[PDB]
């Protein structure tokens, strides 16, 4: 099975580049960042 | 008689917008920096 453990070593470097590729990090920061700019843009110190 | 209406505008004036302003500032610090995720945690995760 040292074939198989190659195989499955190669696969399983494929698999976390292709899952860190597209975590959910980025995407969240990116909200966290919109956030800021919507309240920014609507003002909520004026308001209170 | 006369402290009470001084200590409703005593109330009023101490925690005015300012305060609100500042506890608002907070709160977005800690969404600058709080509500991140730190990809370089998840990459070194990842890695490890």
């Amino acid at each position: 099975f040292e074939r198989i453990n190659d195989i499955l070593e190669h696969v399983k470097h494929f698999v976390i580049n292709l899952i860190g590729d597209f975590e959910v990090a980025e995407k969240i920061n990116a909200f966290r960042a919109k956030v800021h700019e919507l309240i920014e843009r609507y003002e909520v110190d004026q308001q209170i | 008689l006369g402290k009470l209406p001084q200590q409703a505008n005593d109330y009023l004036n101490s925690f005015n917008w300012e305060r609100q302003v500042s506890h608002a500032k907070e709160k977005l610090t800690a969404l600058t920096k709080k509500y991140r995720i730190t990809e370089n945690d998840i990459q070194i995760a990842l890695d490890d």
